[PDB]
DNA sequence: CATCGGGCATCGCGTGACAAG
DNA sequence: GCTTGTCACGCGATGCCCGAT
């Protein structure tokens, strides 16, 4: 409808919006500077005033750290990939783990975690991104910590390493720099003949509230009511004597809400088609 | 000369002096346009005013010079350990702040994002969701535009805290979202994209592994000893494939050949990887001796395709889950 | 104590030049 | 060879300042 006029009008309104944006930004500046109705040049000169006073990165290092910590907590730690030796730990370790900056220094990440986890720690430290879940200590008491970090070449650029520094003789080649933060259905599962979860169906979440990683490695009897524990144990012991035969047992499984749920478990054995030996026990666990 | 041009020249002089003081590298300041000069001046002032009231160190018991140097970078260290970026969004859905690493994950320049609408970065179908999260702790997912493709799904974990020192009108502070955005973890799956990657494994008659080639170590992640110390191969099989593998093992026992089967193996990362395998019986003096399985790794797409076109229909066919393996 | 006319400064508008994409 | 956006410019309508009433 007369392209030349459409182009003209839309261009006119475009820089009309531009002028309005400029005026609005100047008004914000007027709202945000000290001394302040003044005109545009006054506000701009006082903005130069304030910005010269306040002053590369948009934030300082402490402002960036403040933003991150306000966002999602966490404490930073930097350990050597060789021995797990704690090179650095932030003060955030006190509000996160209730531990002084001092218990981690001169120490080792393996000494700060649960023993049953140290192996996994080696897994995460041997030889970019890393993400794991462990138990760190705060009788001793431990707590689940989600750790997210990366492998960095050591020493870091910019930081001066003096001669008489304790870090001067270590000479580690790689480091882990990470943040640690505190954080009517049925499902199938596979166990060894002792009762340890070796395979967990995802539906367990909708069934008992646990995630599969919370069940794998644990014996099922650990989740059973103390009065039903021997019954479930003998169910497991009998299903091994009767190859292929199905055994059902009802017991109380403690959901992660620490609530007792009545569950029916049907168990049988998987036989190796050549040797007829047992590979594992298949259980189907249903709510009641 | 003339008065209009005089006034415009004074305005441009003040604008250039504002640009000179912006806390950005010179190559970023030179490419800036006057409107975004004003925009990031305003944003810097708002940030400094918030930090003036909300903000304010090694333990002197454990202070060395090297530790002081590391403490002076603690913030950037946290930012790098985030595996993502920081976002602080006002109630007007304005980006109060975004860290530089947003460019690492979406391709947007930090100076182009700050003090701009957040919805310009978020997929339309998700914008509504984001709004509901803006109005204490917060944990959700959103698809943000990724100029490195085009979108990327990301988990936002954050909180709603009062954004002090904004001097609105005087109105009280409003709740801003302080969150960390991190990419979405792909499902616990391993898909070798290196083409032409067929690998062979050797087993004894009960499918307990005894040997494996280099590509097998690369895909499965076990050392040669590690493969043979964790029971038979049935300790490595996804529970949705155990019965099919047992049937094909019986077929190989009866005919020497198993036929092409598709199933999932457990890596050392405890991930599942698809393989189309074929098991042959080798003989010694006319009696079966060991098994030679030759496997070709598959993607998740064609793996689920093969599963959906399954010949036999056995129990646990559509089950999904996780597993562990011990020696 | 105002009110009133100068001359220049602010200010908003539409258009044309120019370039990155 | 087209789209969008930035920048300068001309151009008047009001603003501010201030002798002069
Ligand atoms: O134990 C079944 C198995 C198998 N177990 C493994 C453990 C580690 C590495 C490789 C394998 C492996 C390869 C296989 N290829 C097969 C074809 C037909 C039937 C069964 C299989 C089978």
């Amino acid at each position: 409808m007369d392209k030349e006029r459409l182009a003209r009008e839309n261009h006119s309104e475009i820089e009309r919006r531009r002028r309005n944006k400029m005026t609005a930004y100047i008004t914000e500046l007027s709202d945000m500077v000290p001394t302040c109705k003044p005109d545009k040049l006054t506000i701009l000169r006082m903005a130069v005033s304030h910005m010269k006073s306040l002053r590369p990165s948009f934030l300082t290092d402490q402002e960036l750290k403040h933003l991150i910590l306000e966002a999602a907590d966490g404490f930073l730690f930097i350990v050597s990939c060789e021995t797990g030796r704690v090179v650095y730990v932030s003060d955030s370790v006190t509000p996160v783990l209730n531990q002084p900056q001092s218990e981690w220094f001169g120490s080792t990440l393996y000494d700060q975690v649960h023993p049953d986890d140290v192996d996994k720690l080696r897994e995460q430290l041997s030889t970019s991104r890393r993400s794991f879940i462990c138990r760190m200590r705060c009788e001793p008491h431990f707590v689940v910590v989600h750790c997210t970090g990366y492998i960095k070449a050591w020493p870091p650029a910019g930081v001066s390493l003096p001669d008489d520094d304790p870090e001067a003789g270590q000479g580690s080649k790689f480091c882990l720099v990470a943040i640690g933060r505190l954080q009517p259905t049925e499902f199938i599962s596979r166990h060894n003949i002792e009762g340890i979860f070796t395979f967990v169906d995802h539906r367990c979440v909708a069934t008992v509230g646990y995630q599969p990683q919370e069940l794998l490695g644990k014996n099922i009897v650990e989740f059973c009511h103390p009065e039903d524990q021997q019954l479930l144990r003998d169910s497991f012991q009998q299903v091994v004597k009767l190859k292929g035969q199905v055994l059902s047992v009802m017991f109380r499984f403690r959901s992660k809400n620490q609530e007792w749920l009545w569950m029916r478990t049907s168990s049988f054995t998987f036989q190796n088609p050549y040797s007829d030996e047992i590979e594992y026990i298949i259980c189907t666990n249903t709510n009641v | 000369s003339n008065p209009s041009k005089r006034h415009r020249d004074r305005l441009n002089t003040e604008l250039d002096r504002l640009a000179s003081l912006l806390p950005f590298p010179q190559d970023v300041i030179n490419k800036l346009d006057k409107l975004s000069v004003l925009r990031l001046s305003v944003s810097y002032l708002r940030a400094k005013s918030f930090f003036d009231v909300s903000l304010k160190g090694v333990q002197d018991n454990c202070r060395t010079k090297f530790r002081e140097g590391l403490n002076l970078q603690e913030g950037e260290f946290l930012l790098q350990a985030l595996n993502g970026f920081v976002l602080v969004v006002t109630t007007d859905a304005l980006v109060f702040y975004a860290s530089s690493t947003i460019q690492d994950y979406l391709g947007f320049q930090q100076s182009d994002v700050i003090h701009q609408s957040v919805y310009e970065l978020i997929h339309t179908e998700d914008r509504a969701e984001f709004q509901r999260q803006l109005h204490m702790e917060r944990c959700f997912v959103c698809r943000l535009r990724c100029l490195l493709d085009g979108f990327l799904a990301m988990n936002f974990q954050g909180r709603l805290k009062y954004l002090h020192g904004q001097n609105k009108k005087i109105l009280p502070p409003q709740l801003a979202l302080f969150a960390i955005a991190t990419p979405l973890q792909p499902p616990s799956i391993l898909e070798i994209r290196t083409k032409n990657f067929i690998f062979r494994t050797k087993h004894k008659l009960d499918f307990t592994p005894t040997g494996c080639d280099a590509k097998g170590k690369i895909v499965l992640g076990y050392t040669e000893a590690e493969l043979c110390m964790r029971g038979t191969g049935y300790q490595f099989i996804h529970a949705a494939d155990m019965l099919y593998c047992a049937e094909y093992h019986v077929r190989m026992i009866k005919t020497g050949e198993s036929g092409m089967i598709v199933f999932r193996l457990l890596t050392k990362d405890n991930r599942w990887t698809w393989v189309q395998s074929n098991a042959r019986l080798v003989y010694k003096n006319g009696r079966p001796d060991y098994i030679i399985a030759t496997q070709r790794p598959l993607t998740d797409e064609e793996g689920k395709e093969h599963l959906r076109k399954r010949t036999l229909k056995l129990p646990f066919m559509f089950a999904t889950g996780e597993a562990v393996l011990y020696e």
